[PDB]
């Protein structure tokens, strides 16, 4: 599942660095928790 | 009235009132900071003249270098900014093209008017509302400064402080009130040390034949070799001027026996005989 | 002093030390700094065939350099509207990246293709998006260009599909899907509805021609939206600003104008230790330049100064406050005329470096003129008209108490009063303020 | 605080010069009112401490207490001006080092170097460390000796004798206090030595100190951080505006953002006075406990603590004054 | 007053500017009555010594 404590699939912002802030932001995200879609290869 | 009502306000209570000399009332209140009796009989004219020097002083004391009295004019100055800011905030062009309402109709259609007029609306409600909180905040001070006010009328004037700080520096005497632009003006006379001399005290003497019977100083303190400077020389002083006394029944009170006190042998001191 | 009367907007102040603004924080000389990469290759909107409108061509121009006097020499411009961009400044600045869009299209036609309207036009076709600033050029293209506008031109008038009828309407910034295009294109050009299938679903579209309103000069729409995401600006202009440096190096240590990857504004620069570096409060306070050298940057105005003012003598001497002696010098330039004169002196104090002041022992009582952590100014005892002189830097006082010691004894010391005065505390209580 | 509203508002650009002459003297009147603010705060440092200075006093030696264990209040200097407790007071409190000497040498924390990228100044305190570490230690010095009716003279009695007295005074008989003085110097000495280890997250005076200090640092993220506000424009940068918008857009943009800085700045004056009244209150109050708390001992219930007042202790706080009072706490009773 | 009437009356550049001006005066709102409350929270501090 989706960790949002370690930001999995979180996209990082295309601009400048930001760096020990906290920033609000609505985008693309995965939501926390969400169990994907599994595939195997063989 | 309340200048008229200093000199009587004496015992428990606050019911009675005593018309007693403004003078009489000095001379009682200055005892019962612990200055002894025989010292204000010996120095009333001399009590009443520094008192007249201090208090006349102020004749020529609203000046520049009297922090209590630009604080008036500071009070009347803050006044006049928050007026200020109303009439002189009218002139401001918040964006628009004109402070002009007038303008704003002559020179715009009837839709940017409508834009033009809202920008200059809502600056004349920024300072309407800015003055309304500032008047709100300054409502809140002088809510506190007018209960400190009636603190110092009920303990100042009508009555003798004995708290430190509270109705001035040094030991409180009496408290005078006139008004003043905005509030009240105190003026708190204090007694003021001005030379001292370091004398050695005791805590209590006891008579060393009879070890049970001691005694301790009301308003002063027991201190050696002053007068005559023999054996065993004790004598009481009022705390507040040096001017030793024989020990009496009447500048001492009896005590338990502490560990602290003297052992007398030669010219034990009457309440001990 | 006239720094703080216009500060202040006072010519008869009263004795303090007062923060001051600066009046002669001015910028000389500037810099310019942009990517070089190859040309934004614009070959595509015009020496090709134009595109339709419900098949209209885009193309997105990023790690190039570009030339707006080149899109523009070519074309004549009917109207333009601009959002949040103007021509003049759409010329000259960098993005993170440039599209372009465009099609044939009959100016006669352009309050269809417009903001407020809501046409088939706009639902089926071309739905111009406005979350990143653009604009819109209406302009005539001759054939002298490379132009050429063979074929049918085309617009979706209908494209609804299911039981439902829904219309498959164009989101901003899209375009005509798959199935109305597949649709369109076989319907009949007399506006009639066709039906079909595509994959499982069945889809109704019509459309109209406008091949008939295209001439020699042909109606073209362009419309050119740019992207900013600072820090990631890849596009920039060919054309270097014609006052501007491209050398740093002969202005640090001044107060310059810069253009820096689209950053611009006045500032100071100075060579540090080590594309753009932030505050937490989204300050630029350094860059990286392309020279591989790292620059520190500060306002203009980044000294706190503050003035030490008497109105019994009119002098008045300087704080910087919180800065070392050292930097003063170097930042004379940025100081009012006769501070900079003066650094082309100083006292270190533990609030700041101090102008016009001269060491003293001397303590004060009433202290007026505080500078901080006990230091206060002595005023000289000379008027400003015989000429300048320095204020003391003396401290607070202390004024001790009695030391009165303790005996090892069963008695104790006791310091009474010999002599006495009666002494007056004046107060004054506000008690109400003016209804 | 002080700002250069100048150039919080217009950073350097003439335009927005120019256009905030259309707000009257705006930054006049700021730089008045920080400046009318700051002059207070000077004045409520100089009235508590003349509540502080003491006309007389005994020198502090070691073993000032006697029997009782004053050694963490008593300067460093004398085992620093400071206390031991006043120095742990000050090291357990997170502060910013506001650079006060060469700090912007240093810069060339966020809050403090946005001074000078902002526009504001944090200003130093009218006195120094030492300076008020004096007039507190000279406080100390005067506890033992202030005894009889008037404050004119000063007895420079030991404070063991002091304290034996100040029990005495609420009701505990002589032959109680002799035969049991060494346990009241032992119950004493437990209850004060306890602080060397109180300023904890459980000691809610001591959580009271940071909560200052946090508050002071609001106030400046807000000058700092809403700079970076687009106010409904384009963009929080004048330079921006500038060079994307014709002459008449960039007008009503760079008014926009003016304004936003205009309210923001006036927000800040306004709360500084919120502050500068609840700070006048609270100075009120610390004049009357070091005068009734510590200069004598108060028979009010309340005021001085819970239980019956024995005696107060003061030291130095950040922004303030810390008291420490002594109370008489019966734990058994018949 | 209602951002709704604003979305489905303007286009979408006016909408911004029109929402803007409405969330502005919306926080206008909240940032007096946090001020009074400060205000007030003073005047209790006071009284609740009292
Ligand atoms: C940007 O493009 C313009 C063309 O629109 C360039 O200007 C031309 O320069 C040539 C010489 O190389 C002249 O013969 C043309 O007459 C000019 N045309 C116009 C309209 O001015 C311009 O030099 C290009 N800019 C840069 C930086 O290369
Ligand atoms: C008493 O005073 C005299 C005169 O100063 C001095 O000579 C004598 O030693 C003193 N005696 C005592 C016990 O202090
Ligand atoms: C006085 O005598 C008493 C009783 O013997 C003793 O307790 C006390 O310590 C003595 N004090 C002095 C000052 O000698
Ligand atoms: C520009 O693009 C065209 C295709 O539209 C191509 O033929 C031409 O060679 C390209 N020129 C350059 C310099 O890349
Ligand atoms: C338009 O193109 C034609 C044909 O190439 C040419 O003869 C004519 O000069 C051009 N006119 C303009 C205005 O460019
Ligand atoms: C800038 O100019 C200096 C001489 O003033 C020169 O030494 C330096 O190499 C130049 N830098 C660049 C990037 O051209
Ligand atoms: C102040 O006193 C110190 C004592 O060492 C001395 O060195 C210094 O020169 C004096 N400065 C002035 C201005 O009196
Ligand atoms: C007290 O001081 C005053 C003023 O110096 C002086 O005139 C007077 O003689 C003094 N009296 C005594 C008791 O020393
Ligand atoms: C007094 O207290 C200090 C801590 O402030 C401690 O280190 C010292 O040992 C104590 N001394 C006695 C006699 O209790």
């Amino acid at each position: 599942p989706i960790d949002m404590n370690k930001a999995d699939g979180v996209i990082y912002p295309n601009g400048r660095t930001y760096s020990n802030i906290t920033l609000q932001t609505t985008n693309l995200f995965p939501r926390n928790g969400d169990l994907g879609t599994q595939y195997v290869y063989s | 009235s309340l200048l008229g009502s200093i000199a009587g306000a004496w015992t428990a209570g606050l019911s009675s009132f005593a018309a007693i000399p403004f003078a009489q009332s000095i001379f009682y209140r200055l005892n019962g900071v612990g200055i002894t009796q025989q010292v204000l009989s010996e120095n009333q004219k001399i009590i009443a003249n520094k008192f007249n020097q201090a208090l006349g002083a102020m004749q020529t004391g609203f000046t520049t270098t009297n922090e209590a009295f630009q604080k008036v004019q500071d009070a009347v100055n803050t006044n006049a900014q928050a007026l200020a800011k109303l009439a002189s905030e009218l002139s401001n062009t918040f964006g628009a093209i004109s402070s002009s309402i007038g303008d704003i109709i002559q020179r715009l259609d009837v839709l940017e008017q409508e834009v033009q007029i809202d920008r200059l609306i809502n600056g004349r409600l920024t300072t309407l509302n800015a003055f309304v909180a500032q008047q709100l905040v300054r409502s809140e001070s002088a809510a506190r400064s007018a209960q400190l006010a009636k603190d110092k009328v009920n303990e100042c004037v009508k009555s003798q402080s004995t708290r430190s700080g509270f109705c001035g520096q040094g030991t409180h005497i009496v408290s005078f009130v006139i008004n003043a632009p905005n509030g009240l003006y105190f003026m708190h006379v204090g007694y003021h040390p001005s030379q001292h001399i370091e004398v050695v005290a005791a805590y209590g003497l006891c008579d060393a034949a009879n070890p049970t019977n001691c005694i301790a100083p009301v308003n002063g303190y027991f201190i050696k070799n002053q007068t005559t400077r023999g054996v065993d020389d004790w004598s009481y002083t009022g705390s507040s001027f040096y001017a030793p006394e024989p020990i009496t029944t009447l500048n001492t009170r009896y005590v338990a026996p502490q560990v602290t006190f003297q052992n007398i042998s030669t010219n034990l001191p009457p309440p001990l005989l | 002093y006239t720094q703080l009367v216009c500060s202040y907007g006072d010519f008869n102040m009263k004795s303090g030390v007062y923060s001051t603004s600066y009046y002669s924080a001015k910028p000389v000389g500037a810099y310019y700094e942009a990517h070089v990469y190859p040309d934004c290759n614009f070959t595509d909107l015009f020496r090709e065939n134009a595109p339709t409108i419900m098949q209209y061509k885009r193309q997105v121009f990023t790690r190039c350099n570009y030339n707006l006097t080149l899109l523009l020499s070519l074309v004549q411009v009917d109207e333009f509207v601009c959002d949040k961009i103007t021509p003049e400044a759409l010329a000259t600045g960098c993005y993170s990246s440039l599209t372009v869009d465009w099609f044939a299209f009959p100016y006669a036609w352009k309050s269809y293709l417009a903001i407020g309207s809501a046409d088939r036009i706009v639902r089926f076709n071309y739905n111009q998006d406005y979350s990143n600033p653009s604009c819109r050029i209406h302009s005539k293209v001759n054939s002298s260009v490379g132009i050429s506008y063979s074929g049918l031109y085309s617009y979706i008038t209908n494209c609804n599909y299911g039981g439902f009828n829904k219309d498959d309407v164009v989101k901003p910034g899209g375009r005509a899907s798959q199935p109305c295009v597949t649709g369109a294109l076989n319907s009949p050009t007399n506006g009639q509805v066709w039906s079909f299938n595509f994959g499982g679903v069945p889809y109704r579209t019509s459309r109209l021609t406008y091949t008939d309103h295209l001439k020699n000069p042909l109606d073209m729409v362009y419309v050119i939206t740019v992207k900013y995401e600072p820090g990631a600006e890849t596009v920039c202009p060919k054309q270097v600003r014609p006052d501007y440096s491209t050398n740093i190096t002969g202005l640090l240590g001044s107060c310059i104008s810069y253009d820096i990857y689209g950053i611009t504004g006045t500032g100071v620069f100075q060579l540090c230790n080590a594309k753009f570096v932030y505050d937490k409060f989204d300050n630029i306070i350094g860059f990286h330049s392309d020279d591989g050298n790292y620059y520190c940057v500060a306002p203009c105005v980044s000294v706190p100064v503050s003035v030490i003012y008497d109105d019994n003598t009119n002098q008045y001497a300087t704080l910087f406050g919180s800065v070392a002696c050292q930097h003063i010098s170097t930042m004379a330039a940025q100081f009012s005329r006769e501070t900079r004169a003066s650094l082309v002196n100083l006292l270190q104090t533990s609030v700041g470096c101090v102008m016009g002041f001269h060491e003293t022992n001397d303590t004060v009582e009433d202290c007026n003129l505080s500078l901080g952590q006990s230091l206060c100014a002595i005023p000289p005892n000379t008027n400003l008209r015989v000429g300048r002189s320095t204020f003391g830097l003396g401290s607070l006082a202390y004024n001790s108490p009695l030391r009165v010691d303790a005996l090892n004894s069963s008695e104790f010391k006791v310091s009474l009063p010999l002599n006495f005065t009666f002494g007056v505390t004046q107060e004054y209580i506000e008690t109400s303020i003016q209804k | 605080i002080t700002v250069d509203c100048k150039q919080y508002v217009c950073n350097g650009f003439a335009k927005c010069e120019k256009l905030l002459e259309q707000y009257g003297q705006f930054c006049s009147k700021i730089n008045q009112a920080l400046h009318g603010a700051n002059l207070r705060q000077d004045d409520f440092v100089r009235n508590l401490f003349e509540s502080v200075k003491t006309p007389q006093t005994v020198p502090l030696t070691t073993g000032f207490g006697g029997e009782f264990n004053l050694t963490l209040l008593e300067p460093l200097s004398v085992s620093n001006a400071r206390s031991a407790l006043e120095e742990l007071l000050f090291d357990k409190v997170t502060i910013a080092d506001p650079g006060y000497m060469q700090g912007y040498d240093d810069c060339m924390r966020d809050l403090i170097c946005a001074q000078y990228v902002a526009g504001y100044k944090v200003l130093p305190p009218l006195m120094d460390v030492n300076m008020e570490a004096a007039y507190t230690s000279s406080l100390l010095g005067s506890i033992a000796g202030a005894w009889t009716a008037g404050l004119s003279s000063f007895a420079a009695i030991p404070f063991a004798q002091s304290i034996f007295y100040r029990l005495n005074g609420v009701g505990i008989t002589q032959q109680v206090l002799s035969e049991n003085q060494k346990i009241i110097a032992n119950k004493f000495n437990q209850a004060l030595g306890a602080m060397q280890t109180g300023f904890t997250t459980t000691n809610e005076a001591f959580q009271k100190v940071q909560d200052a200090v946090n508050t002071n640092a609001q106030a400046l993220a807000k000058l700092a951080s809403e700079l970076s506000n687009t106010f409904g424009a384009i963009s929080s940068s004048i330079g921006d505006i500038i060079q994307r918008l014709d002459v008449l857009e960039q007008e009503v943009q760079i008014d926009r953002l003016i304004n936003g800085r205009l309210t923001t700045l006036n927000a800040f004056v306004a709360q500084q006075l919120v502050r500068s009244e609840s700070a006048a209150r609270s100075a009120q109050l610390a004049k009357d406990k070091v005068n009734e708390c510590v200069k004598s001992q108060s028979t009010r219930s309340g005021f001085c603590g819970q239980g019956t007042h024995i005696v107060s202790f003061v030291i130095n706080a950040p922004n303030g004054l810390y008291f420490m009072h002594v109370g008489y706490h019966p734990s058994q009773h018949i």
